[PDB]
């Protein structure tokens, strides 16, 4: 039920999550387009959500 | 399945909506970080619900308000608040 409003918390963020291949997809709202980022342990995936959620806010 | 991408989503967004329950409706938002850190508000109606639970100082939960009435861009306010709890530690 309430899964839509955290879905949309997130979304409002301009995040579009989806699991259809692991991945996070993401829409810059100043100047870009849409942008997607792929999920991987990579060194510090906590660290990449910050990245892309820094820049949304802009 | 729901609760996969819910896991994910608060796994990685560190944030969880933990609504009051009791007699009024309410919102906490709660940072998942060691000290535990939470502020109770919502864009619904407003009440004498003020509770802050940062890890430094009030300045925090005032320029946070602040800022959401002053931007109207509530990307500015989570985002800031993410800048802000960690500045906690």
């Amino acid at each position: 039920n309430e899964n839509i409003l955290k879905l949309k918390l997130y979304r409002s963020l301009g995040v579009i999550l989806d699991l259809e291949n692991d991945q996070v997809l993401i829409n810059r709202k100043n100047d870009g387009n849409i942008d997607i980022l792929p999920l991987d342990n990579n060194l510090s995936d906590f660290y990449k959500t910050k990245y892309i959620w820094e820049r949304l806010g802009k | 399945n729901d609760a996969a991408e819910v896991a994910l989503y608060e796994r990685l967004l560190q944030l969880r909506v933990l609504p009051g329950a009791s007699d009024v409706h309410d919102v906490r938002f709660v940072f998942g970080d060691d000290s535990r850190c939470w502020i109770e508000v919502a864009m619904h109606g407003d009440h004498v619900i003020g509770n802050s639970h940062p890890a430094l100082d009030p300045k925090s939960r005032a320029t946070l308000e602040h800022v959401l009435t002053v931007q109207g861009d509530l990307a500015a306010f989570l985002v800031v608040a993410r800048d802000m709890l960690l500045a906690s530690l």
